[PDB]
RNA sequence: GCAGUCAAGCGUUCAUAGCGACAUUGCUUUUUGAUUCUUCGAUGUCGGCUCUUCCUAUCAUACCGAAGCAGAAUUCGGUAAGCGUUGGAUUGUUCACCCACUAAUAGGGAGUGAGCUGGGUUUAGACCGUCGUGAGACAGGUUAGUUUUACCCUACUGAU
RNA sequence: AAGCUCGUAUCAGUUUUAUGAGGUAAAGCGAAAACUUUAAAUAUGUAAGAAGUCCUUGUUUGAACGUGGACAUUUGAAUGAAGAGCUUUUAGUGGGCCAUUUUUGGUAAGCAGAACUGGCGAUGCGGGAUGAACCGAACGUAGAGUUAAGGUGCCGGAAUACACGCUCAUCAGACACCACAAAAGGUGUUAGUUCAUCUAGACAGCCGGACGGUGGCCAUGGAAGUCGGAAUCCGCUAAGGAGUGUGUAACAACUCACCGGCCGAAUGAACUA
C-alpha cells in the first residue's frame, strides 16, 4: 500500500551488489 | 511534548589497526538531544553488535523543514512487536511538516492501540507529490476541486457564569 | 518480488541439502570409526566392504 | 470513517409540492395533503430546482449516515401518497363459521367489527386510523379493501385487524381461519 | 471434507471387516501425611478416649477378611472403600479390561501401607490377568502382572490402573 | 518408585498340563455337611470355568439392521424379518395364539376384584407400617 | 463493514466459477478463426431454447459458431479502427449490440441468408413484447394443460403448486379437496398487447408457447473481400 | 476418571520438537422392559412450636414460544416472585418415607441455645455387657436427674 | 555508663585497577559446529608498599632463612572520614510478621525447603474515602518561601484549562491489572494486515439460459438429479452437477450452480488490535 515502494528493491540490489563483490575482491 | 528532528551520527571508537569506522547515521525524531542519543545506542544494538560503552557520538543536528508553510503529504511506515510478533502498519496524514506529521500519530497510536512512545518503531516517513498516489479514504477526502464544506453547532464559550440571551448556534 | 524472494529462499533451501548432507556423512563416517576403535581393523574394514555392497 | 458531507436527491413530480421548515414537511397535491415531523433526525434539505431536492448530513458517522438514507424513502413515500396511493387488499377465510364483518359507527369513531369469528361470541373493533377509507369489496367474494394516503396509517391498520384474529392456544396447521393480506397495490392503476 | 472430495498392518480376510530402561510410568507422586488420611474417632460417652483411627482412603483388603473385634482394633478399613475389581487398561492394543485385584505389592508413601493395602496415586498393584491370555516362552500362560494405578481413587470411586508391560 | 527389573516382571504365572488337571477336578469336589473350606488356594478361576453350554445365546441383530433402516424416515426395510412361510401355515399359527390370549382372560379372571373397585371407584388402604419392620437401613 | 455486515449464503455445489482464462480461451478462438474462413455473420438472437442453439450448432458441423459476452468479442474483432485483428472490423463489432451470437463459415452467401429466412420456431411469449394470444381461465377447476384441450383430458393442477399462483401470479384461488378452484373467468393479457413479466409467465406455467421465434442478423463480413456487407432480415 | 484417537490452531523460525480447542473410542454385567428383593461403619449436632421478611435458580395461577400440538390432556421453553404452597400415619429411629386432599403440595436465605421446649451440653444414683489384678475406664446398652430478667437504654406498638 | 590507654594517619556495607571462577553463546573464522584462542555483563572473591624493597652473601646453584648497607614522602589507585583497639563493669532483650531477590522440590489449587536484603516492631507526619505492611516523608518552637507523593465538576484548597483520538452500555467505567472467572461469543463500532475480483464491466439485484446421451445401473408397489445402494462419464457447450434445495405417488414446476443480458465502479474473504 506504499506509494515510493518499488525504489526500495533496487536500493537492496545495489547495497549487495557491492556485497558478493566486496567479501571476495 | 513537541518533537524535533535529528540527525545523529556516531563512528565506534577508533582502535589501534582500526581507525575510522564507517560514521553511522540516523534521523531521529524526539523531543530534545539527550533522548535521541539515548534511543540512538537502543537501535545499534538492535541493528549489530555495537554497545554504547564501545562508541561515541560524532555529531548531532537539529533537522528544520525546508518548506514548513507547504502542505504535504505523508506516507508512514510504522512496525511494532505488538501483541504476539510484530507487524508493519502504513497510515497516511495529511500535514504540515515532518515533526507535525509524528506527533498525530503518537497521539493516535496511544489513541487506538495503547501504544507506548518505546512500542514504535518509525521505519521511514515518505512525503507523497503526486495527487493520486495518496491511497488511503479520508486523505484523498481533502482533495477534490474547490472544498466547501459547513461548520454545523457553532457554540460560543461563555467567559462569566451567565448570560442573559438564550445563547443560539451562529448562524 | 516473488522471484527476488525465492531466489532468497532457495539458496537458503539448497543449503539445507548441502550443509546437512555435509553432517550425516561425516556423522556416519565418525560411527564406524568409533566402532573402529574396539574391534579389529580387519574385522570392521570388512565390515566396511560389506556396506558398500548393498 | 468521517465522511464529511452526504447528499441523497429526492425526485419531485409535476402535481405535488412541498413545504419544509425547520424540520416539518407538508406535502401537497393531487389526492389531499401528507405532513410529517423529522426534528429528531438532525438532517439539511435544499431546493435546487422545482423537482429535485438533495437532502444532507455533514461531517457524521454510520449511525448518523444510515439515518440519512432512510429519510429519503419517508418522503417519497409521501410524495407517492397523494399520486398513486396505497391498497391493501385483505381476504378472510373462514372453515365453518361464517365471519361477519361490519363497519360500524360508535359515536362517529367508525369502527370495523368482526362478528362469529371462529363462533365467538366477543366481538371485537378496530378503530379506523385518520385518513384511511375501507370499503367491502363487491363482485369478488369475501374480500375487503383498504385504501389510504399515508403508508403506515394503511398498514398498521391493516396489521392490527390481522393481529386481532388470531387463532389461540390451538394448532395453527389444522385450522387455517383468520383475515390475511392478500394483495398490496396502488390506487392508481394504472400508474 | 467438501473440497476434499473435491479433488478426487494388513489383518487377513477373515479379520478385516471387523473392528477394535525400566522405570514406571509415574514415579514422584505428591506425599500425603500422616495426620491427614486419619480422622481421629473420639470413643467414650464423655467422646474423649480417641486412640482409634479411621483409614481415609480407598483399600485392597484381602479375601478372608472377617472384621476383626471391636476391643482389639485400633485401625479401620471402613467397608464402602474395598475395592477389589479394578478397571485396567493397557499401554498397547489399546483395551481396558475391568479386573480383579489379587494383592499390592509396592505402595510409596510408607512401607506401611503396603502391608495396610492403601489404594493411592502411584501404588504398584498386582492384577489377575486370566482374561488377557499373556503366553511365556515356554507357553505356561500368565495370569499375574503389576500394574500401577494411575488416578487418585479419593476423587473417584474407579481405580484405572496402568500394566507395566 | 524406583525402577528395577521386576515390574516388568511375569508373576503368578501357571503351569500348562495342570489345568487340564483342574479343569477335571471341578466335577469331583463332593461335598461334606461335615466340612467347611478354610483356606481358597488361589488359581485362575474364570480359565478353569466353561463347563459344556449347549444353547450358543442370541446373535446381536443390531449388527445387520440397525435403528434407522429398520424404521423411520429412512427405513430401508420392506419386506418382513423372516416374513414366515404359507398361508395355511399362517392361517394355523395364528390360531392358537387367539386361544391362549383368552385362556389367560379366563385364568387371569380368577386372580381379578382389581378392576371392579375401579368402577367402584374406591381404593384399598395404605400398608401399615408395622409390617415394614425390618428391612430398616 | 467492521460489523453488522450482510453475510453469503455459503454453498455446496460442484461447478466452480470459470474465472478469466475461459474469457482468453475466446478470445484467442475466434481470432484463431478470424483467418480462417471466410464469410462471418454476427447473429442478433435474444432468447432461445438451448436445445435449438443445439440444433443450430448441428445444422452443419461444417462451420463454427461462437456465443459470449459482446465485450469479449468486441475487444477480440477489435474497436477502435487502430485496435483490429483484421481490417474494416471495427465497423461492424460496432454493430452487435444484444445477445450475440456470432458465426464463421465458409458457406455459400445465398445459402446462410436463406437459411435463417427460412427458419422460424415456437416459442415462449417473453416479455415487452406483444403475443397474440388471450386467455381467460375458466371459472371452476384449473387444469395442467390450462384449458386448451377438453377439460376430460387433463389432470387439475397440483395443490402443491397453488401459492405460487395465489401470491407471485396474482391470481385469486382457493382449494377445496386439492384441485385447485377458482371462481370467475379470469383472463391474463389480451391480443396484440405488450406483456408484463407477471403476464408472460402464467403462459410459462401453463406451458402455452404460441409465440414463433426466428433469428436476426444484419451485417455480414467477407475476408477476401474485406468488405463489411449489412443486411437486416428478422 | 484413566488410557488413547482425530486435529483448528499453537509453537523462537516452524507441522514432523512439542502443546493442542472442538470432536471421538476404550468397560461402567445379560440387548428381548423378566427381575433388580444388595440396606456394607455419616463421631457430628437439632427438631419444632409461634411469627416476620427476603431470593428467583418458578410448582401452581398470568402471558407467550415451540413441538404430530386434531381435539382433550401433556412435554419443552421465555417473561414473571403479584399472590398462593396443606392434613396426616410411622422412632424395634425418619440424616426419612409412604396416602390423601388440592390450582399445586417449588427451592432457598437471615434464622427463632434467654420465646418455649423435646431429645442431646451433663456431674454426682443404680443395673447389664467389654476391658482391667484392682481402683476403674469404656465397643456399647438402660433409667432417674434444679438456674430463676426486665423496673433500666434503644427498637417496636399504642398513648399525651 | 565510667574512665586513660590513642588524638594516629588510620579506616570504609564504595568503586577503579590487576588477578579470579561460574562461559553462561552472542563474536567466529581457522583444520574436514567439531576449534581454542578469545568478546561482553550477572556477583563475587583476593590484592593494591615504609616492618617498603633491593643489595651485601652467609645459614640450612636453587629455594627457605639471615648479617649488614642503600632507597621519604607524586610513598606508590579513586572518594569519604581524628571516633581504632584496650583492662574493668553491665541494663534490657534470644523466638515473629510482611515483602523482594535467587535456588531446589512441588499440585486441583494454594505451596514447601533453603540463602539474601529490606520493612515492621519501639515511629508520629502528607497522600491512598477509611487501613500494622501502599506512595511520599531527616518529628525542638514559630515566621516566610518552594515542593513531594497525590490532586484541581461539587462537597474540597487548586484549569467546567488547552490539544487529538476512542466509547453509549436494560446496572458502562473511573482499580485493586500487566491475575480470577478468561478460552471463545456478538449482522457493536474503530483502525489495520494479507489474500483475491474488476470497462475483455466486478460487487448487489432484476431478466434470460441452465441442455443432449439419459427415465445412467441395480434396487421396488411406485423411486425420471432429489427414499436408498453403489458407480460418477462422455457428448454438446457462453455456461450447465449422472445434481443444491423445494416439491409430486411417480412425473411436473420452482430453486442453485454456472453462464448471458440489463445496469456502471469499486468489492470480497480471512485475520490482528
Amino acid at each position: 500500500n506504499f506509494p515510493y515502494k518499488a525504489k526500495i528493491l533496487e536500493e537492496i540490489e545495489a547495497k549487495k551488489m557491492k556485497d558478493l563483490e566486496e567479501r571476495e575482491l | 511534548a513537541h518533537f524535533k528532528e535529528y540527525q545523529v551520527i556516531g563512528r565506534r571508537l577508533p582502535t589501534e589497526s582500526v581507525p575510522e569506522p564507517k560514521l553511522f547515521r540516523m534521523r531521529i525524531f524526539a523531543s530534545n538531544e539527550v533522548i535521541a542519543k539515548s534511543r540512538y545506542w537502543y537501535f545499534l544494538q538492535k541493528l549489530h553488535k555495537v554497545k554504547k560503552a564501545s562508541g561515541e557520538i560524532v555529531s548531532i543536528n537539529q533537522i528544520n523543514e525546508a518548506h514548513p508553510t507547504k502542505v504535504k503529504n505523508f506516507g508512514v511506515w510504522v512496525r511494532y512487536d505488538s501483541r504476539s510478533g510484530t507487524h508493519n502498519m502504513y497510515k497516511e496524514i495529511r500535514d504540515v511538516s515532518r515533526v507535525a506529521a509524528v506527533e498525530t500519530l503518537y497521539q493516535d497510536m496511544a489513541a487506538r492501540h495503547r501504544a507506548r512512545f518505546r512500542s514504535i518503531h518509525i521505519l521511514k516517513v515518505a512525503e507523497i507529490e503526486k495527487t493520486a498516489d495518496v491511497k488511503r479514504q479520508y486523505v484523498k477526502q481533502f482533495l477534490t476541486k474547490d472544498l466547501k464544506f459547513p461548520l454545523p453547532h457553532r457554540v460560543q464559550k461563555s467567559t462569566k457564569t451567565f448570560s442573559y440571551k438564550r445563547p443560539s448556534t451562529f448562524y | 518480488l516473488k522471484a527476488l524472494k525465492d531466489e532468497k529462499e532457495e539458496a537458503r533451501q539448497a543449503k539445507i541439502t548441502m550443509l546437512k548432507e555435509r553432517r550425516e556423512k561425516k556423522e556416519e563416517n565418525e560411527r564406524y570409526e568409533r566402532l573402529a576403535a574396539k574391534m579389529h581393523a580387519k574385522k570392521v574394514e570388512r565390515m566396511r566392504r560389506r556396506e558398500k555392497r548393498n | 470513517m468521517k465522511y464529511i458531507q452526504t447528499e441523497q436527491q429526492i425526485e419531485v413530480p409535476e402535481g405535488v409540492t412541498v413545504s419544509i421548515k425547520s424540520r416539518i414537511v407538508k406535502v401537497v397535491g393531487p389526492r389531499g395533503t401528507l405532513t410529517k415531523n423529522l426534528k429528531h433526525i438532525d438532517v439539511t434539505f435544499t431546493k435546487v430546482n422545482n423537482q429535485l431536492i438533495k437532502v444532507a448530513v455533514h461531517n457524521g458517522g454510520r449511525k448518523h449516515v444510515a439515518a440519512l438514507r432512510t429519510v429519503k424513502s419517508l418522503v417519497d413515500n409521501m410524495i407517492t401518497g397523494v399520486t398513486k396511493g396505497y391498497k391493501y387488499k385483505m381476504r378472510y377465510v373462514y372453515a365453518h363459521f361464517p365471519i361477519n364483518v361490519n363497519i360500524v359507527e360508535k359515536d362517529g369513531a367508525k369502527f370495523i367489527e368482526v362478528r362469529n369469528f371462529l363462533g365467538d361470541k366477543k366481538i371485537r373493533n378496530v378503530p379506523v386510523r385518520d385518513g384511511v377509507t375501507i370499503e367491502f369489496s363487491t363482485n369478488v367474494k369475501d374480500e375487503i379493501v383498504l385504501s389510504g394516503n399515508s403508508v403506515e396509517d394503511v398498514s398498521q391498520n391493516a396489521a392490527d385487524l390481522q393481529q386481532i384474529c388470531r387463532v389461540r392456544n390451538k394448532d395453527i396447521r389444522k385450522f387455517l381461519d383468520g383475515i390475511y393480506v392478500s394483495h398490496k397495490g396502488f390506487i392508481t392503476e394504472d400508474l | 471434507a467438501h473440497e476434499q472430495s473435491k479433488v478426487k498392518d494388513a489383518l487377513p480376510t477373515y479379520l478385516l471387516d471387523r473392528e477394535q530402561k525400566f522405570s514406571v510410568p509415574l514415579p514422584k507422586v505428591r506425599g500425603i501425611s500422616e495426620e491427614e488420611m486419619f480422622k481421629v474417632i473420639k470413643t467414650g460417652k464423655s467422646r474423649s478416649k480417641s486412640w482409634k483411627r479411621m483409614i481415609t482412603k480407598h483399600t485392597f483388603v484381602g479375601e478372608g477378611f472377617t472384621r476383626r473385634p471391636v476391643k482389639m482394633e485400633r485401625i479401620i478399613r471402613p467397608s464402602a472403600l474395598r475395592q477389589k475389581k479394578a478397571n485396567v487398561t493397557h499401554p498397547e492394543l489399546g483395551v481396558t479390561v475391568f479386573l480383579p485385584i489379587l494383592a499390592v505389592k509396592k505402595n510409596p508413601q510408607s512401607p506401611m501401607y503396603t502391608q495396610l493395602g492403601v489404594l493411592t496415586k502411584g501404588t504398584i498393584i498386582e492384577v489377575n490377568v486370566s482374561e488377557l491370555g499373556m503366553v511365556t516362552a515356554g507357553g505356561k500362560v500368565v495370569w499375574g502382572k503389576y500394574a500401577q494405578v494411575t488416578n487418585e481413587p479419593d476423587r473417584d470411586g474407579c481405580v484405572n490402573a496402568v500394566l507395566l508391560v | 518408585v524406583q525402577p528395577d527389573r521386576r515390574w516388568f516382571g511375569n508373576t503368578r504365572v501357571i503351569s500348562q498340563d495342570a489345568l487340564q488337571h483342574f479343569r477335571s477336578a471341578l466335577g469331583e469336589t463332593q461335598k461334606d455337611t461335615y466340612q467347611v473350606l478354610l483356606r481358597r488356594n488361589k488359581l485362575p478361576m474364570s480359565l478353569l470355568e466353561e463347563k459344556d453350554a449347549d444353547e450358543s445365546p442370541k446373535a446381536r441383530i443390531l449388527d445387520t439392521e440397525s435403528y434407522a433402516d429398520a424404521f423411520g424416515p429412512k427405513a430401508q426395510r420392506k419386506r418382513p424379518r423372516l416374513a414366515a412361510s404359507n398361508l395355511e401355515d399362517l392361517v394355523k399359527a395364528t390360531n392358537e395364539d387367539i386361544t391362549k390370549y383368552e385362556e389367560k382372560q379366563v385364568l387371569d379372571a380368577t386372580l381379578g376384584g382389581n378392576q371392579e373397585d375401579k368402577e367402584n371407584g374406591w381404593t384399598s388402604a395404605a400398608k401399615e407400617a408395622i409390617f415394614s419392620k425390618g428391612q430398616s437401613k | 463493514m467492521p460489523r453488522s455486515k450482510r453475510s453469503k449464503l455459503v454453498t455446496l455445489a460442484q461447478t466452480d466459477k470459470k474465472g478469466r482464462e475461459n474469457k482468453e480461451r475466446i478470445f484467442d478462438e475466434v481470432r484463431e478463426a478470424l483467418d480462417t474462413y471466410r464469410y462471418v455473420w454476427v447473429l442478433h438472437l435474444d432468447d432461445v431454447r438451448t436445445p435449438v442453439l443445439q440444433e443450430i450448432r448441428t445444422s452443419w458441423a461444417g462451420s463454427k459458431l461462437i456465443m459470449g459476452k459482446r465485450k469479449v468479442l468486441q475487444k477480440a474483432l477489435g474497436e477502435k479502427r487502430e485496435e483490429e485483428y483484421k481490417e474494416n472490423l471495427y465497423q461492424l463489432s460496432k454493430l452487435c449490440s444484444g445477445v450475440t451470437g456470432l458465426l464463421f463459415t465458409d458457406e455459400d452467401v445465398n445459402t446462410v441468408k436463406e437459411y435463417f429466412k427460412s427458419y422460424v420456431r415456437s416459442d415462449y411469449s417473453r416479455p415487452n413484447t406483444k403475443a397474440p394470444l388471450t386467455f381467460t381461465i375458466p371459472e371452476g377447476i384449473v387444469y395442467s394443460r390450462g384449458g386448451q384441450i377438453p377439460a376430460e383430458e387433463d389432470v387439475p393442477m397440483i395443490h402443491s403448486l397453488e401459492p405460487t399462483m395465489r401470491n407471485k401470479f396474482e391470481i385469486p384461488t382457493k382449494i377445496k379437496a386439492g384441485k385447485i378452484t377458482i371462481d370467475s373467468p379470469y383472463l391474463v393479457c389480451t391480443e396484440g398487447e405488450k406483456l408484463d413479466v407477471r403476464q408472460a409467465l402464467i403462459l410459462k406455467q401453463f406451458g402455452i408457447a404460441a409465440s414463433e421465434f426466428k433469428v436476426k442478423v444484419s451485417a455480414y463480413y467477407d475476408n477476401d473481400s474485406s468488405t463489411v456487407e449489412s443486411t437486416n432480415i428478422n
